[PDB]
RNA sequence: AAUUAUAUAACUUAUCUAUUAUAUAGUAUAAGUUUGAAAUUUCGGUUGGGGUGACC
RNA sequence: UCUCCAGGCAUACGCGUAUAACAACUCGGAUAACCAUUGUUAGUUAAUCAGAAUAGGCAAUAAUCACACUAUAAAUUACCUAUAACUUCUCUGUUAACCCAACACCGGAAUGCCUAAAGGAAAGAUCCAAAAAGAUAAAAGGAACUCGGCAAACAAGAACC
RNA sequence: GAGCUACCUAAAAACAAUUUUAUGAAUCAACUCGUCUAUGUGGCAAAAUAGUGAGAAGAUUUUUAGGUAGAGGUGAAAAGCCU
């Protein structure tokens, strides 16, 4: 079962969240306000960003199984 | 064989070498700059 | 030439002058005044006199503390006021031989526990004394409820300070919800902590999550002078109508 | 925006314009606006080199106008 | 600034461009002498897994048809390119294999013996004892690692119950679970030890760097005056 | 022997290195290395007619300066939009909501010309 | 050579878990023992000069 | 115009105005002429030379005139499936006798083309002493020299530890 | 501090003519090296010049960029090399 890619080549997992964070009703302070990184407040969480309109130069696909013409049944090319 | 010429310039080499950005890299290059703020030199890195 | 101040005190005049001269009263306190933690790993003179027996006169004793380093791995657990002792040995216990390098480390161990208050299990790295102090207050909550910042030494345990006092402090009903019985019990269980709003605020946050939190509160954008003068013109217009 | 620069100091720093949110850059999170504690030591000595220039800027304007009293 | 080259995720039958390493390791230091240069390689990634079924298709008895064998430059052995179903996959050839044979890949535990055709794979439990094999797993599932070079077979000395004993290539017995699959034959270049270097030359081809130039018992007490 | 106190210009380094000299961009690379220029990149000068303009470049000796008196916000509040509100305020049709009536604009987003952050240049 | 040596390696007792009928397992640590990668320090005196001896 | 010598022209890297004209004649060239020096003014022009959209699927078959021919050290974005956009030329390198060796250093310095059509000057004037360095010739002899055939030779062959 | 040097990684280059063969083969350029003698010895040169020599399709040579750092690195061991 030999899987193929060694560990230290691929991209590494995100950095274990602020503990802060576990704890309920707690609002946490991070660098949002400041606009740049700082090591010793809390990591921000963002949500996803949406330009608001399409640029050619940065255009995004969707997934395979969400394009018009996906078909289940497979067509040998 | 002669010596004396152990310089063989390259702008390449150098900038990698004792650029801005490499002595930025490390903490103790941040502190080569420092020291060099403080005496008042005209030029802190190449 | 000298410096007015010594640089001991640059410290006390730093949080005199500025936006930390606005941060509330109350919070400075905590930030000016220095306790020493509670005694873990020196055993502490019982008295303040002992008969010398050399000499078999009477002298005075006093406590001086350890060195201990905490590292920054101790900031995400709850260790009760353990850290790292770095010091020297001498070998065969004779001082006649040499001096070796000596580090004693803390056992540490994985354990989950249970806040009721926040009603939620963590995870947390503890030392068995750690445990100890939380049994001699019956429950986890009262332990760290109890425990002062110094001996409780953990950022991570001030945050579950805050988060148990702002919960105590609002009676948020987030709590075991649809169960007002149960969430009334552990409210009332826990009624000699209760503070007000707030002060619970601002227990356990560092200096520059202090001054960042203030700063945030203040910040506000400009008023267009537009409105500033219409104001002034409107109540100068009115008040000659009077 | 006022920021503290790597050296220690304090610098009004002028935004540039990007088509991307700040969080999302990468180029921009490489700047940093914050100093290591090892600038401490160099924070001080700034000061400290200032306090001397001033004084002999001081000491130098209360000598030239004895020079001034005597002659005149 | 050292980056693995083994940063291939999928599989494919092309040949693969291999970086070297120099002895050195991701610090940039040696940590093993003698490595350096010789000629640049391709890889191709075998599979040593032999009864992998191919995806969505069940787990039973398969046949593959052999395209070529062919010389690698990465091992001692030669290496098969095997063709079944619509997926081409690099596996270790045996002693004889050729062009256009056929081989199985059984999953069945045979309840009795099955006759053994040198190249097919087999679980030990089928195999008979004293068959030699090679490409031998430890655990089911893990993939093959011991007795994968030339030339070199391991024998089938005992099974009993739900295990079997292995004597691996170095005479050193070994125990697996009777359901690991172990391919039958020997490996193929079985003369790998008759090959001859010759020049000095040769080594510094093959990335072998040359040897440095550099040229216990504590008595006891009672036996210090006769030493 | 290199030279670290002269500046850092694209003639010096190897062809690799270059940079620009401080002109402002009017385009985009495409990939495969094409240049697109964009009309609305490149500045355009707007000049006016100055047929029948009267000032020149100098002025008379005999012509009085005046007084300087740099302009402040109250003294062009006051001469632009005190003159409507106190006629307003006597008529009675005055209210906070309706500053935007005298001139006033809550927001600079939509305007061609945003006085700030400035979208254009002198 | 003298003094050390949580370099690696091993065991032993605790500590902390799992289990089990007391018991065999493991182990973010402490205390021992064994091994010794290393570290620190030194090179008494008198004897055409060098072996050994000797002598103080 | 004559006499004679025989690595030159490009690019890369590097250097950073040493480029060219004029005017100067202090400093710099190890001296003069003249300028490589000082001051002033100029210069290197490029859509071809040179530099600087997204997501999936998949690869057995060297090179060497690549045919034959064997071989061993086993060896170089494409093509497809969908999505998106639906007429564009700005910016920068461009000079020289040049760089690394404290120097206008008998040294070091990658590649392509070519070998004199390109590029150059060994002698400031005079004098022909010793000693010193180099080249050429040698009557008769031919290692007698010398630690040793070192160096040289109209020699450069043969053998043995 | 590895623009010298030691070793390495990646991407690139160069090798005419002649004879053997099918090559760490031969003669001999370019190129790499530095055997012996003389000159020089503050020299043209802090290791050169002039001759004479060794290798010259390979464990060859060269170019560019990267790596390993002093309790260390590198070493076909000379305790060599690391401006
Ligand atoms: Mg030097
Ligand atoms: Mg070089
Ligand atoms: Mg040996
Ligand atoms: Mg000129
Ligand atoms: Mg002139
Ligand atoms: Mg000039
Ligand atoms: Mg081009
Ligand atoms: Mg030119
Ligand atoms: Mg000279
Ligand atoms: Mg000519
Ligand atoms: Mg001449
Ligand atoms: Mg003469
Ligand atoms: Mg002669
Ligand atoms: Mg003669
Ligand atoms: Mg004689
Ligand atoms: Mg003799
Ligand atoms: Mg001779
Ligand atoms: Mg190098
Ligand atoms: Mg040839
Ligand atoms: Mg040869
Ligand atoms: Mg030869
Ligand atoms: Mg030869
Ligand atoms: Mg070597
Ligand atoms: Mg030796
Ligand atoms: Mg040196």
């Amino acid at each position: 079962a030999y899987e193929w890619g060694v560990r230290s080549t691929r991209k590494p997992e995100p950095r274990p969240l602020d503990r802060v964070y576990e704890i309920p009703g707690l609002e946490p302070i991070t660098y949002e306000g400041k606009k740049h990184f700082v090591p010793w407040l809390a990591r921000p969480i963002f949500p996803p960003w949406e330009r608001g309109w399409n640029d050619p130069r940065f255009h995004r696909a969707a997934p395979i199984h969400e394009q018009t013409l996906y078909k289940e049944e497979p067509c040998y090319i | 064989r002669a010596r004396g010429n152990e310089y063989q310039p390259s702008n390449i080499k150098r900038k990698h070498k004792h650029g801005w950005v490499r002595r930025l890299s490390t903490p103790a290059g941040v502190q080569v700059i420092l020291r060099r703020m403080l005496k008042g030199r005209k030029s802190l890195s190449h | 030439p000298l410096h007015r101040y010594p640089v001991h005190l640059w410290q006390k005049l730093r949080l005199r002058q500025g936006i930390c001269a606005r941060l509330p009263a109350h919070f400075l306190r905590s930030l000016e005044e220095e306790r020493t933690p509670t005694p873990v790993h020196y055993k502490p003179h019982g008295t303040k006199f002992k008969i010398n027996p050399k000499n078999g006169q009477r002298e005075r004793v006093e406590d001086v503390p350890i060195p201990v380093h905490y590292p920054p791995e101790s900031q995400q657990g709850l260790w009760g006021g353990e850290g790292l002792i770095l010091g020297y040995r001498y070998a065969n216990n004779d001082k006649l031989s040499k001096r070796v390098k000596k580090v004693w480390k803390p056992q540490l161990f994985t354990r989950e526990l249970y806040s009721e208050i926040l009603d939620k299990k963590f995870t947390v790295t503890v030392t068995m004394r750690t445990l100890d102090l939380i049994d001699e207050a019956y429950g986890f909550d009262f332990y760290i409820l109890k425990t002062p910042k110094e001996d409780l030494g953990s950022k991570f345990g001030m945050d579950l300070k805050r988060g148990m006092l702002l919960r105590l402090a609002r009676q948020d009903p987030h709590l075991h919800p649809e169960n007002p019985e149960r969430r009334a019990a552990i409210y009332d269980k826990y009624r000699s902590f209760v503070i007000p709003e707030a002060e619970a605020e601002w227990v356990g946050l560092t200096l520059e999550e202090a001054l960042e939190k203030q700063r945030l509160l203040e910040e506000k954008d400009p008023v267009p002078l537009f409105k500033v003068y219409v104001e002034e013109l409107v109540q100068r217009l009115q008040e000659q109508v009077l | 925006a006022w920021r503290r620069d790597i050296f220690g100091r304090i610098v009004w720093h002028k935004f540039k314009q990007w088509p991307i949110p700040w969080y999302l850059n990468k180029r921009y999170n490489r700047r940093r606006f914050f100093a290591m504690p090892y600038v401490d030591r160099f924070i001080r000595l700034r000061i400290e080199k200032h306090a001397r220039i001033e004084a002999r800027k001081r000491s130098l304007q209360k000598k030239k106008e004895k020079i001034l009293h005597a002659k005149f | 600034k050292f980056v693995s080259w083994k940063s291939r995720t999928k599989y494919t039958v092309k040949p693969v461009k291999m970086r070297k390493s120099g002895g050195r390791d991701h610090t940039g230091r040696i940590r093993v002498h003698g490595i350096g240069g010789g000629h640049k390689q391709n890889y191709r990634m075998i599979d040593f897994l032999r009864f992998r079924p191919e995806k969505e298709k069940a787990p039973e008895p398969f046949e593959e048809k052999v395209v070529v064998v062919r010389y690698d430059p990465c091992r001692s052995a030669d290496i098969a390119l095997v063709a079944g179903g619509s997926r081409k996959r690099w596996i270790i050839a045996t002693e004889n294999m050729k062009a256009g044979d056929t081989i199985l890949n059984s999953n069945h535990i045979g309840r009795m013996a099955v006759a053994a055709q040198e190249g097919d794979a087999h679980p030990l439990g089928a195999l008979p004892v004293g068959t030699l094999i090679n490409n031998v797993e430890s655990e089911p599932g893990r993939g093959a690692q011991y007795i994968r070079a030339a030339g070199t077979c391991g024998v089938l000395l005992r099974k009993v119950n739900g295990t079997a004993i292995i004597q691996l290539p170095s005479k050193r017995q070994m125990q697996v679970l009777e359901s690991c699959t172990a391919t039958v034959g020997r490996v193929s270049n079985v003369n790998h030890n008759q090959r001859v270097i010759g020049k000095a030359g040769r080594n510094r081809w093959l990335g072998k760097r040359p040897n440095s130039g550099l040229w216990k018992i504590r008595p006891l007490p009672p036996m210090k005056s006769y030493v | 022997g290199a030279d670290r106190m002269s500046k850092w210009t694209s003639k010096r380094g190897p062809r690799t290195f270059t940079k620009s000299r401080g002109a402002k961009k009017t385009g985009i690379y495409t990939s495969d290395r094409k240049f697109v220029q964009i009309k609305e990149m490149v500045p355009e000068f707007v000049v006016p007619d100055l047929t029948g303009f009267k000032l020149k470049p100098y002025v008379n000796y005999r012509a009085p300066a005046g007084i300087d008196t740099p302009l402040t916000a109250k003294a062009l509040f006051q001469e632009t939009v005190a003159p409507a509100i106190e006629k307003d305020f006597k008529e009675g049709t005055f209210d906070a909501n309706n500053l935007e009536k005298y001139g006033f604009e809550p927001t600079q987003e939509g305007k061609l010309f945003q006085l700030y952050p400035k979208n254009f240049p002198r």
